[PDB]
């Protein structure tokens, strides 16, 4: 069937078809144009006309323009052929390396795995991170969130986390640029040619990248996290091995519904969002998932608009995880890396069942001292410490003793700490914490504990701090 | 037999109303496309529809009445550019405005053209020396990066892309090509009054010949102001395919994203959150894309930008504020309150960022400033929380007393960006511990005697520093007995 | 030609020509009215239709009636004639003195001076007002705001401004009353004739007044401004010579447009605001300004709705002004006046190379301490002053004692306060505050310096406490 387009306003074209009218989510192709300008059925607007949203930019585009359904929705390149290649949202490379030649192709729309394909399974992922591993520690196939304001840390967090995990694991890996800093794939592409997880001459690269970034329209932006998850889905399913899933940032999905929502004819539900977000969140969420076929550990970077956690983008995003790591400007603010808030993040494996009692009592004891110093904070500001007991003062200089001992010494951060990276084993991390809580070390100096890998460190800190 | 006034290559304006133009007819007009109207005033489509085309207006549309004839142009919005525009002013369109006459470019650019891709780019690793201790140590700055300046109106943001300017001209006196630095001030909803006092500063010290000023003015129509940062941008960009290096600065974006959504609401598009157009984020993150460090295969280019936003009551954490946050590569914030106690520039450390970090910075700078951020951050806390007279351990103590020298040092006045080996050497007689013994309140008279001498008598040290990119253990040996003996000498 | 109301909603009028549209800006003329009602033309909505704004009352306008196209924007009388007259916005007379008999016209609306156009000499202009003068100059020829929230100064503060720069000015002055009080226009009216800058006559007025106040329709209150700055126009260019123009009370201009958008079919923008509140005020206040032909000093007074700084209105202000006096209604209650937050009232002119290096470091130290006592007050409110240290107990009290020493009795209050009002020169200004952070005067009760001129003042007073 031939169409033509009959309206343009931004993102959103309206094209009109005399005979065939291609069915919602179909993908038409635009006649006229130097590079594939694709468009996808959002709605039928009736006297045989459609609504879709653009892929690419649509300057240039003219009333009357042509425009061919190809008689399903987008469908990119999936299987061995993507590792270690780079696909945009519409599965075309934008490495300059030529064809994804590929035996198979697949629709980046699909249903979710049903109930009946659920795992409980649930094994400790430990990732060399204190506070992670301590406190909300992640899980072997679970649903990883990542938390954060603008600029608190998410993306050096992901970045350390694929170095610590992705770079050991045996299986394959996907990453999925969303809205994010083309900069920053540029870096990451570069990061792994280095390290070997992507190879270029022979076919033994364990990674494969999609992108779609803030440099890219609203259209793009929302279906490049399908495309991602499209091409992970394959290698859980078509092969079964352990998959790795990374998305920077998921929010981006959410964000580039909204810009044309409007557009799209919607009513506005609170705070701008479309009326959808729930249910357009579910249907793509859902798809990112372990099943009983294979498994996927999926770690996703989750932007928060105005830092407000209550924001419905954010607010509607807890519900589909396992581990949720939250990220505080008021902790980044005070030089505490990873800004990671000790009281507002959580683990469905945080369990003494899962985890045995002495990790549990340790994690909960740092807990505790925390929310205590928290809710003292404000009351000591005032009326000083002096009205504290000798034990109440105890707890505060342990709790902030504490707090530094959370803060640790990245890897991958070494361009900003001007630090060695460091990585703790889940072991060296519980003993240090319960030690400091036991007062086993009541008699260092804070700073010692700030910025370190081991509480060996702390003590060898505070050795070089005396003199 | 007249085919002058088809409706495919022309349209008649339906309706006109602030900076609104409804067009019937144009039938073969592209999305985005600059038209004409009969008063010879220009304007773009950019609603597509059934009926009629949305033309938005780029001048006073008192002139357009209702039955006049417009024209297609066939051409989608584009400006002049080149080298011709140096040391020029010019509005949102690229017209002069300086009363030199016409800007004889031989190359035009469209506005909106897409940001290059994971290709065509390298890590960002040349430094862009803005000369202000606090910004090249504390955040730094790379080319091709993208750093935002942010805070309450008069916290000092113009004033640090300034200097930024006038630092630059060390490299274009200067013989190495490479290093050299094209300049772009773009204007958006300021008082022409303003602008024209700026030019004159730039002029005075030297540095208009190499920069490029773009203003949209508060009484130039919406359009102007919202187009004003893509033209601009694109200015810069040909700087950066064509081998060169340019820094741009948008003054303000805050102002451009009130245009915008007043544009936006005149085409009837349905407000969104704020008020403000659902995209307003797209509206800054497409542009800022743009600002890239181009690989050699590329030709090795790049274009640096300092984004602009004015925040209310101290508010980074608001909408706008955080949406342009999470596009830069970092933000120098500044607030009021350190402002007006003396600590200027009114940077705050904890909630200013590089996203870059040392990979901007020479190995000297990196050798003195590479652990001081994070280390003034917990200062800034201890020191807070120590106000509640509890004991103080001498580890605490010796914190709080590294931190209050270091904060004196990384005040500095306006208007004399500093060579990067200088500030090496002042932040090295800090960050060493030599002044913690030295009163707090004579920091300044220090550093303004150390450096004019080091810089009277110590050229070779200095430039070594320079010329190296690095504290070699003999300029190491050397900087302690002149900081040390110095140091004496002033304490007598 | 005629054309023909078809729609009536409040100022907002429409109306349909057969033969000939008038452009948009045009004033009309409406047929069958006992005084003369003005419809400015704001778009043409198409159909041989344009929507318009009425300068005055539409009850009684019926839907058939004739509309005559004048053939231009509104245009009022300018020159020498217009001093010791009052007029309104569409250029007539309203003080019963007869025809304003000028050679010139103009029209209210015009083109702001170009790029080209600008000056950028930087020149004081001392008040004698001791904040103002030490903190945030004003510069001869610059843009002066007064920020203030409902009854906390702005007039009083305008006045004795007219009072210390208009007297002692040789040119002309313009004074634009704008959505506020009709009875404050007759005591301004009166004031001037008793003092002489207005003469009925002779030829010596030196004031031209423009008025257009609360009991004003919209279209009329959201033009007043544009009327009162065209006449201040003329005088800056058609006789090259120096002009002050004083306004109050700018933010109705804003307000009177928001009344209208409601009307005119706009979408609404945040708090409600029309979304052309920037481009509106912009093509406006860039008209008011200095050009190398001549010089405008401009005084404006600008309301807070509410007391909110971020409202719209005031902080799309901001960026107009060259100095900012922003007045307080927490420093007001604690009875120092003038209200000025010398902590948020700023100048372009506050630079070294302009004021001198000793005026500009007494200035940064006084904000200094404040600044610093600022920081403190937190931890005064709950336990007080008795618990700080015996360092930041001395901050505290030199922050106090120059809190009131930037306090000063106007000679235009003396009616209603009964001190004599004060001017102090700039040099006795700086000294003042010098001495102060000094510490010579750490010995002096705090109420020595509250409401007085010169430092002498303040030791006099410290005696006459026995
Ligand atoms: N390092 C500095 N030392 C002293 N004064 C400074 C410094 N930097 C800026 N200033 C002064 O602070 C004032 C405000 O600076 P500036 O105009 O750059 O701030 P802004 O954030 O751009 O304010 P605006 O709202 O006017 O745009 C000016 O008088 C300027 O000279
Ligand atoms: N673990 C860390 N250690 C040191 N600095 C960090 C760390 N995480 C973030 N930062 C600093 O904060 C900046 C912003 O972090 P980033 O991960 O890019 O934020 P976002 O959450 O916005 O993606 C980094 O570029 C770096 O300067
Ligand atoms: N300089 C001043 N000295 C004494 N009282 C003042 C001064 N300025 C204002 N006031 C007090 O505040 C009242 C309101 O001042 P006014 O200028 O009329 O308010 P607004 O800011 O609404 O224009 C005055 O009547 C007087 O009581
Ligand atoms: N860099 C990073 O993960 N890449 C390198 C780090 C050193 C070891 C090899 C991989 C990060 C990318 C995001 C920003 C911060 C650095
Ligand atoms: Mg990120
Ligand atoms: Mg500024
Ligand atoms: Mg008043």
């Amino acid at each position: 069937t031939t169409g033509r387009i009959v309206a343009v306003i931004g993102a959103v074209v309206d094209v009109q078809f005399d005979e065939g009218l291609p069915p919602i989510l179909n993908a038409l192709e635009v006649q006229g144009r130097e590079t594939r300008l694709v468009l996808e059925v959002a709605q039928h607007l009736g006297e045989s006309t459609v609504r879709t949203i653009a892929m690419d930019g649509t300057e240039g585009l003219v009333r009357g323009q042509k425009v061919l359904d190809s008689g399903a929705p987008i469908r990119i390149p999936v299987g061995p052929e993507t590792l270690g290649r780079i696909m945009n949202v519409i599965g075309e490379p934008i490495d300059e390396r030529g064809p994804i030649k590929t035996k198979q192709f697949a629709a980046i729309h699909a249903e979710a795995p049903e109930f009946v394909e659920m795992s409980v399974e649930q094994e400790i992922l430990v990732t060399g991170i204190k506070v992670v591993d301590l406190l909300a520690p992640y899980a072997k196939g679970g649903k990883i969130g990542l938390f954060g304001g603008a600029g608190v840390g998410k993306t050096v967090l992901i970045m350390e986390l694929i170095n610590n995990v992705a770079k050991a694991h045996g299986g394959y890996s996907v990453f999925a640029g969303v809205g994010e800093r083309t900069r920053e794939g540029n870096d990451l592409y570069h990061e792994m040619i280095e390290s070997g997880v992507i190879n270029l001459k022979d076919a033994t690269s364990k990674v494969a990248l999609v992108y779609g970034q803030m440099n890219e329209p609203p259209g793009a932006r929302a279906r490049v996290a399908l495309t991602g998850l499209t091409v992970a889905e394959y290698f859980r399913d078509q092969e079964g091995q352990d998959v790795l899933l990374f998305i920077d940032n998921i929010f981006r999905f959410t964000q580039a519904g909204s810009e044309v929502s409007a557009l799209l004819g919607r009513i506005p539900s609170a705070v701008g969002y479309q009326p959808t977000l729930a249910t357009d969140m579910g249907t793509m969420q859902e798809r990112i998932t372990t099943t009983k076929k294979g498994s996927i550990t999926s770690v996703q970077a989750i932007y928060v608009p105005a830092d407000d956690l209550t924001d419905p983008a954010p607010a509607t995003t807890f519900a589909h995880l396992d581990a949720t790591t939250v990220l505080s400007r008021a902790i980044a603010e005070l030089g505490i890396y990873p800004a990671v808030d000790p009281l507002d993040s959580t683990s469905r494996i945080m369990d003494p069942n899962i985890v045995g009692s002495e990790h549990y009592d340790v994690a909960r004891g740092v807990q505790k001292i925390l929310q205590d110093y928290k809710s003292l904070q404000d009351i000591i500001a005032i009326l000083g410490m002096d009205e504290l007991s000798e034990e109440d003062k105890l707890t505060v200089s342990r709790a902030r003793k504490i707090q530094r001992f959370l803060s640790q010494p990245f890897q991958v951060a070494e361009v900003f700490t001007g630090h060695l990276g460091k990585l703790v084993p889940l072991k060296e991390t519980i003993k240090g914490f319960q030690q400091i809580l036991a007062g086993e070390y009541d008699h260092l100096p804070e700073q010692a504990f700030y910025m370190v890998g081991p509480i060996e460190e702390a003590v060898a800190k505070a050795d070089k701090l005396a003199e | 037999a007249d085919t002058s006034v088809d409706l495919e290559e022309t349209g008649r304006v339906l309706s006109i109303g602030d900076g609104i133009a409804r067009v019937h007819g144009l039938r073969n007009v592209q999305a985005e496309e600059m038209v004409e109207f009969s008063s010879g005033l220009k304007g773009m489509s950019l609603n597509l529809e059934p009926d009629n085309v949305g033309v938005v207006v780029f001048g006073n549309d008192k002139l357009i009445k209702e039955g006049d004839i417009v024209k297609r142009t066939g051409a989608i919005v584009d400006v002049p550019v080149g080298e011709e525009l140096l040391g020029r002013v010019v509005d949102a369109l690229g017209n002069a405005i300086d009363g030199k006459g016409p800007i004889g470019s031989k190359a035009r650019r469209r506005v909106g053209l897409k940001a290059p891709g994971i290709i065509p780019r390298i890590s960002v690793r040349e430094p862009m020396q803005t000369g202000i201790k606090a910004v090249d140590s504390l955040v730094p700055i790379g080319r091709g990066q993208r750093e935002l300046i942010i805070g309450d109106r008069q916290t000092g943001k113009t004033s640090i892309a300034i200097d930024t300017i006038i630092n630059q001209k060390r490299f274009n006196d200067g013989t190495d090509e490479k290093k050299k630095l094209y300049c772009i001030y773009v204007a958006i909803g300021q008082k022409r009054s303003t602008v024209a006092q700026l030019v004159k500063r730039l002029t005075d010290a030297d540095a208009m010949k190499y920069t490029i000023v773009v203003s949209a003015t508060a009484s130039d129509a919406a359009p102007l102001q919202y187009l004003a940062p893509y033209s601009g941008c694109s200015m810069g960009e040909y700087f950066r395919d064509n081998g060169k290096h340019a820094l741009i600065i948008y003054d303000d974006l805050s102002k451009q994203a009130v245009a915008y959504r007043q544009m936006s609401l005149l085409l009837r598009r349905p407000p969104g959150r704020e008020a403000y157009p659902g995209d307003v984020f797209y509206l800054h993150s497409r542009l800022l894309e743009r600002a890239a460090k181009m690989n050699d295969a590329f030709g090795g280019g790049s274009l640096t930008a300092l984004p602009v936003i004015e925040t209310q009551a101290g508010d980074v954490s608001a909408y706008i504020p955080t949406n342009v946050i999470s596009i830069t590569d970092g933000q120098i914030f500044l607030e009021t309150e350190l402002f007006y106690k003396g600590i200027r520039p009114a940077i705050n450390v904890g909630l200013s960022v590089s996203r870059v970090g040392s990979a901007a910075q020479t190995r000297a700078m990196k050798q003195v400033a590479g652990t001081m951020k994070l280390e003034l951050a917990q200062y800034r806390e201890v020191a807070a929380f120590a106000q509640f007279g509890s004991d103080l351990d001498a580890a605490t103590q010796q914190l709080l007393s590294r931190g209050v020298r270091l904060t004196e040092l990384l005040k500095q006045g306006q208007y004399s960006p500093m060579a990067i080996e200088e500030q090496v050497a002042v932040i090295y007689a800090g960050v060493r511990g030599y002044l913690d013994k030295l009163e707090p309140s004579k920091i300044t008279k220090f550093e303004n005697a150390f450096l004019s001498h080091v810089i009277s008598q110590h050229q070779a040290l200095l430039g070594k520093i320079r010329t190296d990119g690095k504290i070699s253990e003999e300029s190491d040996a050397k900087l302690k007995e002149i900081v040390t003996n110095f140091l004496a000498g002033f304490e007598a």
